[PDB]
RNA sequence: GUGGCUCGGGGGGCCCCGCGGGACCGAAACCCCCCCCGAGUGUUACAGCCCCCCCGGCAGCAGCACUCGCCGAAUCCCGG
RNA sequence: CUAAGUCAGAAUCCCGCCCAGGCGGAACGAUACGGCAGCGCCGCGGAGCCUCGGUUGGCCUCGGAUAGCCGGUCCCCCGCCUGUCCCCGCCGGCGCCGCGCGCCGGGACCGGGGUCCGGUGCGGAGUGCCCUUCGUCCUGGGAAACGGGGCGCGGCCGGAGAGGCGGCCGCCCCCUCGCCCGUCACGCACCGGCCGUUCGUGGGGAACCUGGCGCUAAACCAUUCGUAGACGACCUGCUU
């Protein structure tokens, strides 16, 4: 099997030019590129995944030495079709160009 | 660079110029490469080596060294120096260099008689020196409480 | 060099703003950019729309300079533009785009197939046929 | 994967200002063919806009004074640096992202390229406005390689011809096998344009 | 609650369990507001199963169904982890290595083959139909789940 | 419609006999045809294009999923 | 003399010669037992730290926009390996060939520019795109039997712009299964409904362990010279 999660690309935080709100980030999905598509995306758990040094549990297997940052798509942001989303804890500012897996699974069909 | 191409025999005079100690080196130098034009098989690849360049290479020189065992100083390290060869077509100017390999190369055959010839060469040296001796500047009066 | 005109009777099709979709007859010009256009029969309204929205098409209506609607639309059904459309190579390929979004998930789990078997017939039978030009060229 | 934009007829800001989100976003970028790369305005007044930047150097010093690069790959890359951060460590982690080459070499040769119409010339110039191709302007203020480059190119628009006339061959081939197997590929062929393909 | 688009004897997507996009069959809710998820055994490899609304893609792709019989039975502590998790007598001596087992069940396995009795035979009435349940649900690229359509 | 003109298009001399008693059963034009067809001029000007205006007199679909241009909610609510 | 297009034009301006050679690449030479070894190339294991991204691929015409594309062409000349293959041509073993040639030339050439028409052109020979299909097992149909596989062998290429490799072929062994439709059977595939590498991974770096092919030094210091020099640096000499 494929992937099961949408793209998407960290593109930033929510900044108004020199205030950097930084508890609300400001995803690009790959292929919504205008608003009004983007009201299938929000409302869906992602996901911010990278490897790390010392080991962490996994949920349903054995230690390895992934770990994620959960997080949730709040609402549309402009016009291109770049979503806003929040974070459960605010994202490391490493990842601003990297890959974040939008899941599918919570459904609105 | 593309590819280069070295004599079978090179004269014992400018296999110094790659080291630094000829007292201490066993002289190892350019041994395996002597092979290749020993055995049939390097030949075949040799041969390829100038077809290519036949076909690609736009400008060719070659790398020739002086004579030191002639000349009255305390040096016995040739000096290896590329030289353009500048004619016909690629493949001709090649094959005048395969030819003129390992030969001796004459003054006259490079140059005439009232040419007009371009000298380039290291200066001399006189060290470290002041601004007056250096770019002429003029000298201050006599009479200057610091370095006149 | 120029083959197809805006002239009083051409029969335009639109592709931005809320009528895209729709062909529509082109009655008379007021500027560059507006055209004051109809389509009796393509259920849309007398008004004016830009330019910048309309698609040329090959065919030509009749009028005189300017009609009510009872004589477009006689005009219109005499020529049969509502099959004359349908039968164009460019409608198939509307139609085209507009059954490929229409796919259920079911259905391209069949063109996955379909497209699978397809793909090595004409593999194999380019081979045979890449093996006779070559015969043939000595 | 890794975009590859062609040059070719493009303008210069509106390309540049293209390729420059796209590298902060994270995906590596590499232009070729910069040297056909046009540019809004006259010929002369544009030479002038750069004999006006060669000037302001504090002459005898690199360090008080500027970098002219000349060369079409690295003017364009300049006027790229321009539109990003670089003081940063996310600029200059974005930055060498971005790769500018003069022609095409041989890794991008048989890579197919991609134009960018927003800011292709043909779409964002009136057709009576002048133009100045970015050649001749760096050929004039000290490119030393507008021939070699140039009979490098005459070697390889020949050799995709070579490539595309046995690429026109063989859909011929295809084309034609479609009658031959056409009696035993019918419900198929039959399935595929009932979903939309193939009309 | 269920969404308007499921219907008894339509084709899902499951999204979250071990199997992450096997297609199915959804045969009822439950008491428990959760869908019972069915698909058969021979097709691929999934039994008699809870699953819940939210995590489920709906198709539009249905079946005729009237095998709706077989009430509920379904739990946890039944098929649960009991070797590694804490029940196993609700004690806490040394385990997790000392006693290995998962409790396996025989009224499951004629309940199973006495319900795609009645699905199976209206599954086969579309052809391809199996060959579409078989595989399993994958992006590409290309694939854009707000422009494709279920 | 007619009117004088300019531009292109259909072609237009002919059979028959198993190379022969003579010509590609072929259009061939240095060119010719019309009461032939498709366009630009100015013309008076019909109702076999119309448009507007004036007498008298038809249910037509309502601020419209024919998405031409308003303001609103004791004339206002339902579902997500 | 300018609006489109075009010409002549200078101590200016730009480059060349001339001076330095970038946290810039090149080509080539050599690579440490006289060892109890250190090593480089091909074969293949088992652990022990780490650095991070990713989560089918797209192997390519030129080029215009007041136009382009695809085809078949009897028609036409040619950029073609002196424009290639047969051959009249002098002679020998002049119906045949070249132990020598020149293709004057008829004729054969896969191509491409040209001709002509025939198709599409809000481009289906479409990046609104194309190609690959990621649950395991009987037999019984369909394309298939010029099909597949083995870091296979031997040659050809083809490539230099940062070929750093890709492709074509001749031969070797066995299979007739691998694709699309069917029937039948499956380890209830463990999570009982529920999270993180599903893959390009044989990813890169480094330290310790398995064979064969094979390798045997250079730099610096001390010394010397003064073609150099404030000390460094530099140009030089030292068992035939």
């Amino acid at each position: 099997s494929g992937r099961l999660w949408c793209k998407a690309i960290f593109a930033g935080y929510k900044r108004g030019l020199r205030n950097q709100r930084e508890h609300t980030a400001l995803l690009k999905i790959e292929g919504v590129y205008a608003r009004d598509e983007t009201e299938f995306y929000l409302g869906k758990r992602c996901a911010y995944v990278y490897k790390a040094k010392n080991n962490t549990v996994t949920p349903g297997g054995k230690p390895n030495k992934t770990r994620v940052i959960w997080g949730k798509v709040t609402r549309a942001h402009g016009n291109s079709g770049m979503v806003r989303a929040k974070f459960r804890s605010n994202l490391p500012a490493k990842a601003i160009g990297h890959r974040i897996r939008v899941m599918l699974y919570p459904s609105r069909i | 660079t593309f590819k280069t191409v070295f004599a079978e025999h090179i004269s014992d005079e400018c296999k110094r110029r790659f080291y630094k100690n000829w007292h201490k080196s066993k002289k190892k130098a350019f041994t395996k490469y002597c092979k290749k034009w020993q055995d049939d098989a390097g030949k075949r690849q040799l041969d390829k080596d100038f077809s290519s360049m036949k076909k690609y290479c736009q400008v060719i020189r070659v790398l020739a060294h002086t004579q030191m065992r002639l000349l009255p100083l305390r040096q016995k390290k040739a000096h290896l120096m590329e030289i353009q060869v500048n004619g016909g077509t690629v493949a001709e100017k090649l094959d005048w260099a395969r030819e003129r390999l390992e030969q001796q190369v004459p003054v006259s055959q490079v140059f005439g008689q009232d040419e007009m010839i371009d000298v380039i060469g290291v200066t001399k040296g006189k060290g470290y020196k002041g601004v007056t001796s250096r770019w002429h500047t003029k000298k201050l009066p006599r009479k200057t409480h610091r370095g006149l | 060099v120029f083959r197809r005109f805006v002239e009083v009777g051409r029969v335009a099709y639109v592709s931005f703003g809320p009528h895209a979709g729709k062909l529509v007859a082109i009655v008379d010009v007021i500027d560059q950019n507006r055209a004051l256009v109809d389509g009796p029969c393509t259920r849309v309204r007398r008004q004016a729309m830009p330019f910048k929205c309309m698609q040329l098409t090959d065919f030509i209506l009749k009028f005189p300079h300017s009609a009510r609607q009872k004589y477009v639309r006689k005009a219109w059904e005499k020529a049969d533009i509502n099959t004359k459309w349908a039968a164009t190579r460019w409608a198939k390929k509307i139609e085209a785009r507009e059954r490929k979004a229409k796919m259920t998930d079911f259905d391209r789990y069949k063109v996955m197939k379909a497209k699978k078997m397809r793909n090595r017939i004409i593999k194999n039978e380019v081979k045979k046929l890449q093996r006779a030009a070559l015969l043939k060229a000595s | 994967q890794v975009l590859v934009l062609d040059g070719r007829g493009h303008l210069l800001g509106r390309l540049a200002a293209i390729v420059a989100k796209q590298v902060l976003l994270g995906r590596k970028v590499v232009v070729v063919r910069c040297e056909g790369i046009n540019i809004s305005g006259n010929f002369y007044r544009n030479k002038l806009k750069y004999l006006a930047f060669l000037r302001k150097r504090m002459n005898t010093n690199p360090s008080r004074g500027p970098y002219h690069f000349r060369a079409p790959s690295r003017i364009f890359w300049r006027t790229v640096r321009g539109m990003l951060p670089h003081k940063t460590k996310r600029g200059q982690a974005a930055l060498d992202r971005l790769k500018v080459f003069d022609g095409i070499p041989p890794p991008y040769d048989k890579k197919k390229r991609m134009v960018v119409p927003a800011a292709l010339k043909v779409v964002r110039l009136k057709p009576t406005r002048k133009f100045a191709y970015l050649g001749r302007l760096a050929h004039e203020v000290g490119w030393k390689y507008q021939a070699v480059t140039a009979t490098l190119e005459e070697k390889r628009k020949e050799k995709a011809k070579i490539h595309y006339r046995k690429k026109k061959q063989l859909m011929r081939l295809r084309k034609q096998a479609e009658k031959n197997v056409e009696k035993k590929i019918s419900k198929f062929t039959d399935v595929l344009k009932t979903h939309g393909l193939l009309v | 609650k269920l969404r308007a688009s499921i219907t008894p004897g339509t084709i899902l997507i499951i999204l979250t369990g071990r199997h992450r996009g096997k297609r199915v069959v959804f045969l009822k809710q439950l008491s428990s507001g959760l869908l019972l998820v069915t698909g058969p055994l021979s097709l691929n490899r999934v039994p008699l199963r809870r699953t819940h609304q939210k995590f489920v893609i709906a198709t539009s792709t249905k079946i005729d169904i009237s095998g709706v019989k077989i009430p509920k039975h379904l739990t946890d502590a039944y098929f649960k982890k009991k070797k590694l998790r804490k029940p196993r007598h609700q004690e806490g001596e040394i385990f997790d290595t000392e006693k290995e087992k998962y409790e396996i069940t025989e009224q499951r396995k004629v309940d199973q083959k006495a319900v795609d009795s009645q699905i199976l035979p209206k599954i086969k009435a579309v052809p391809q139909l199996q060959g579409y349940l078989r595989s399993v649900f994958a992006l590409t690229n290309g694939v854009y789940p707000h422009k494709l359509v279920f």
